[PDB]
């Protein structure tokens, strides 16, 4: 893969680290105060507002940050702004989840999540800078989040549900992060 | 409403990147999503 080192797995960054262990806690320190500086923002969404979530938070590291996929990984890269574009058309026609009770907001949240997911648009990062989005969605919806309601072996078990067409366990996943109006 | 959502979002998305963190894998807890966080000053 052409983003990683020479002869390595490890990608390039800004900051020159070659082991994989010493770069997740660049890139999870550096990205965790990137965070703290993303701020609400009303709808409408796409993809190049899930773009800008992507270049808050790793900058610092990697010169794609915010960048799309070059390479295959899912949808292929000619497609994804294809793809994302029906995904958020929809959202939009759907008022971005606006006026919806807390279990409609849970089903549709929950198959949107998956959408997006099909489409990758980043070479590494997507599902930090995707869970802000949702996090900015369910609240514009006006509705508190948290992914501590879940723990991660239940996240991995609703995305590979959801890989497979069932979304039953990525619902109750947001059923259980998805908490009181604001 | 749109402050209101500002004003929760800041409130919240350092305990919600700690716990995104935690569903990537990452050893994060809890008591880290609500620690002081050091300034950007990479080494
Ligand atoms: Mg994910």
């Amino acid at each position: 893969d052409a983003y990683c080192y020479p002869g390595s797995t490890v990608l390039r960054n800004k900051l020159d680290i070659h082991d994989e262990a010493t770069l997740s806690e660049a890139e999870q320190q550096l990205s965790a105060i990137a965070a703290d500086n993303v701020e609400f923002s009303p709808p409408p969404y796409s993809l190049a507002y899930l773009q800008n979530i992507h270049r808050i938070l790793f900058s610092d590291l990697f010169e794609w940050a915010g960048e799309l996929r070059t390479v295959g990984m899912f949808c292929q890269p000619e497609y994804m702004e294809k793809e994302a574009s029906k995904i958020f058309t929809a959202m939009a026609a759907a008022n971005w989840f606006e006026g919806m009770e807390r279990a409609e907001l849970i089903a549709a949240v929950a198959e949107a999540y998956s959408d997006i997911n099909v489409v990758h648009p980043f070479r590494e990062g997507n599902g930090r800078a995707q869970r802000i989005l949702f996090e900015h969605l369910i609240m514009n919806a006006g509705f508190e989040i948290s992914w501590w309601g879940i723990e991660k072996d239940e996240w991995i078990y609703a995305n590979i549900a959801a890989y497979n067409g069932v979304m039953e366990p990525m619902e109750q996943v947001f059923e259980k992060c998805i908490g009181q109006a604001i | 409403s749109l402050e209101t959502k500002k004003a929760y979002a800041a409130r919240t998305r350092r305990s919600n990147y700690a716990a995104s963190l935690r569903l990537e894998g990452f050893k994060v807890t809890f008591a880290d999503g609500e620690r002081k966080m050091p300034t950007r000053e990479e080494v």
